[PDB]
């Protein structure tokens, strides 16, 4: 349905394809930077939309291993 | 068409007539950089200025004579008076030289720009020293990446982009000199 | 028999222009398939370009056409 | 929206980014991020960064007797229409990145 | 009757020019497809502009066939 | 037999036509592999577009080799 | 009338002269057509570089067919 | 009068010089479209270079036009 | 007199060698436009780059017209 | 003497190899602007690769040229 | 002494294979600027290929040189 | 004569090839080895019109 490149065309974000390409880098690292390349993979947060004001469900990521490649 | 030309100064002047008169004017990202595009110089014959950046570092930000970036069409060079350039980067060695020596940084994409002042900003996610990335991880992850083909052209195109980045990673670690 | 045989030797030497005309449906037909393989959602929209520009140089195809018999049977 | 739960661990680019993401979900013709600026110990005076939609005003404000932005010769792989498109949205990820790391110091 | 043939082989020789007419408006309808598969949004004014190319491009084929006319009836 | 000779070399010159077409196709069926090295995701719509520009370029080749053979066998 | 018969065979061969022009034509009535894909507000100015392009390429055209009648009429 | 028949037909055989000229001159006009609508704020300075491309590369049109000048009457 | 009729068809026919060198200057001279698109601030080095290409791919045009002199009066 | 004719109609269709030296100079001698545009520089060491073209071309310009000589004094 | 005149007068026709020759090494010639101004770093790996493409191009010229004096002076 | 102009047609896409050769491998130096593969099966798969234009000339003289 979009018009621009392979990632653009497929529903997906720049971010999340540059994200995906930088965790693919990460996962085939040396083992001295391996690890302490997961401090800057990891994501943890929590997100909730509010549509009246002050109602709305919740929306929690725990995700350590990196960006979801599936699906947003 | 430009009819609402912003900055730091008019949100400074619009800005005390709407707010309350004691708070001072909120900082602006201009105000924490002496180097822009427009503004001419920075040249100083062969070595320019490389702000190879990251997220989470800074790999290089004094001046080189030739930088070898891995552009979606193909690897092209800049040196030092260079056309200005707004070049979407693939997956591929960024080489930084001053001379003999050269610093081979594998990144993950992102853009590079070349401003008219010659000034040259590097923008990857992803920038590793080729040292440390092991040889056999690469084909072994890139086996299973030909494998996994599914029609969800969100994975699809997931799978695309990791045999494309595992294949110049490959690519560039055989090609080593 | 000159004439007679002049218009043969005409007639071969007028259909060279073809020739023009077959290289640009050639690359006419070609940016269609980079045009396509940019954006294929506007993939319908540029094989309707492509055959107005078919036919709009197959105009001239049957210019040529027109003189390889103007001077074979006219 | 509220993003919450952000600097229990640390402040990563895939969790800005995904914050990105979500501000793009609907998608405006400007951003406007409020943070303060760490500038030492003792000062941190707050900061408003601007990111806009990439010519959905961004172009627009920068043509001015032809334009700045044509000096640049796009090696895209599509057209400069989306590698702004996906500039702004890098664009995005970085000042919020930038913004809630500052604002965590300070 | 060497005129009356070299009229035909004149004009079997000046259709030729009709090779290039043929090949570069091959190039215009193509750049019509790739520009218009660049940004579709304005593929009214550049189908316009290809129009326009066309048109003032076979003024050049009908002088070829001018030229044509002129050493075959005249 | 200045017809009969005549028609040979007609044939001859008439023939070579055909190399506007072997080139349009030559670069229309690069094209292909130059738009699809750039999508390899949706190469076999392309192959669609390739043979109808290869059907609708030979159309030339098939006009050139039929004015060869009513030059040939009149 | 072998002074009367060279006339059409060489301006036969000199309107082959066109041929060129519509190939120039054609690749700058196309590069107006992408160029104005990139902007479409400069698509004034680029029309009136066309048209000025054009009449001075037109111009080598008409010095073709200027030749072409004074080899055929003077 | 086989000499003044030939140096007609050697004449007219003669001014497709024109004709790679006037392609020369569509490359080149077009490339300032294309130069033009990249950047418009030295969308004079390019004419300007256009017109002194068209100054220096006339002079191939001149030069076959003196020529041949020198084959009808000289 | 087919001595001096054929030189005057060669030196005539000669000059044809001027169609593909006016493509070539044209081609040059174009690419001038938008190398000084590229970047303003070496157009006036890089207009010396253009003529000291011109200067050298002149001679070939020098090269196909001294054989006209050659042809016709040597 | 057919001969000493044909020496000279021979010639001048022996030197028309001169317009595809024309066109490759000029497509090289364009690429050296657009090339010296990219990163200028490497502009002095661009036009060393422009001038050693220009001389690996100059092999088949002269070699048209003994061509075009030992066809007329050998 | 038409077969001697004939040997001339092809040898005229058969070195037209020259400017195909030179428009390819002119084209090859570009690009060796074109890809030394990507990367300069790479530059005389680009002279290595320009160079080997130079001498496998020369081999079409000496093919081509071959019957020039096959049909001469054989 | 004549029938060796089809020699020019060969030298322009060699030209063409071996200029695309330079271009490629400017763009991955890398693979700058498969690529002139691919050029060496490429001149060789149009060594072939050549070799048949030539087979031409010596079946026009030789018969």
């Amino acid at each position: 349905a979009p018009s621009g490149p392979f990632y653009r065309v497929a529903g997906m974000s720049y971010l999340r394809y540059s994200n995906i390409c930088a965790d693919l880098l990460r996962n085939v690292l040396k083992e001295p930077f391996k690890a302490k390349a997961q401090a800057r993979q990891a994501i943890h947060f929590r997100q909730a939309p509010y549509v009246d004001g002050k109602a709305g469900a919740s929306k929690v990521y725990e995700l350590e291993n990196g960006i979801p490649k599936t699906a947003n | 068409e430009a009819a609402a030309p912003a900055g730091p100064k008019e949100f400074t002047e619009v800005w005390n007539k709407k707010a309350p008169s004691t708070l001072i004017v909120p900082e602006f990202p201009s105000n924490y950089t002496a180097v822009k595009a427009v503004g001419e110089g920075q040249v100083h014959g062969d070595a320019f200025p490389v702000n190879f950046y990251t997220p989470h570092s800074i790999l290089s930000q004094a001046q080189k004579d030739t930088v070898v970036l891995p552009g979606v069409d193909g690897y092209f060079g800049v040196k030092a008076s260079h056309v200005p350039t707004i070049a979407q980067l693939k997956p591929g060695v960024v080489e930084l030289h001053s001379g003999a020596e050269s610093e081979k940084f594998f990144v993950s994409g992102g853009f590079a720009f070349v401003h008219p002042n010659g000034v040259t900003d590097i923008c990857v996610l992803e920038a590793a020293t080729l040292d440390q990335v092991d040889p056999a991880a690469v084909k072994s992850a890139l086996a299973a990446a030909s494998a996994a083909q599914p029609t969800d052209e969100f994975e699809q195109a997931a799978n695309r982009a990791a045999i494309e980045l595992y294949s110049a990673l490959e690519s560039a670690v055989e090609a080593k000199a | 028999s000159v004439l007679a045989a002049s218009k043969m030797v005409g007639a071969g030497c007028a259909t060279i222009a073809l020739a023009g005309v077959g290289a640009g449906l050639g690359v006419m037909f070609g940016s269609l398939i980079n045009g396509a393989a940019r954006n294929p959602n506007i993939a319908k929209q540029l094989v309707g370009y492509a055959l107005l520009g078919f036919a709009l140089t197959e105009s001239i195809a049957l210019f040529s056409l027109l003189v390889v018999f103007l001077i074979l049977f006219a | 929206l509220a993003i919450a739960d952000t600097y229990k661990v640390r402040v990563t680019f895939g969790q800005a980014s995904l914050i990105v993401e979500e501000l793009i979900k609907h998608n405006p013709q400007s951003y406007q991020i409020l943070f303060n600026k760490f500038r030492s110990a003792i000062s941190f005076k707050p900061t408003v960064a601007t990111i806009l939609s990439p010519d959905l005003l961004e172009k627009q404000l920068e043509d001015v007797t032809g334009n700045s932005l044509d000096a640049y010769d796009i090696e895209a792989s599509h057209e400069r229409s989306d590698v702004l498109r996906d500039l702004t949205e890098f664009h995005l990820g970085v000042t919020l990145y930038n913004a809630m790391l500052e604002n965590n110091c300070s």
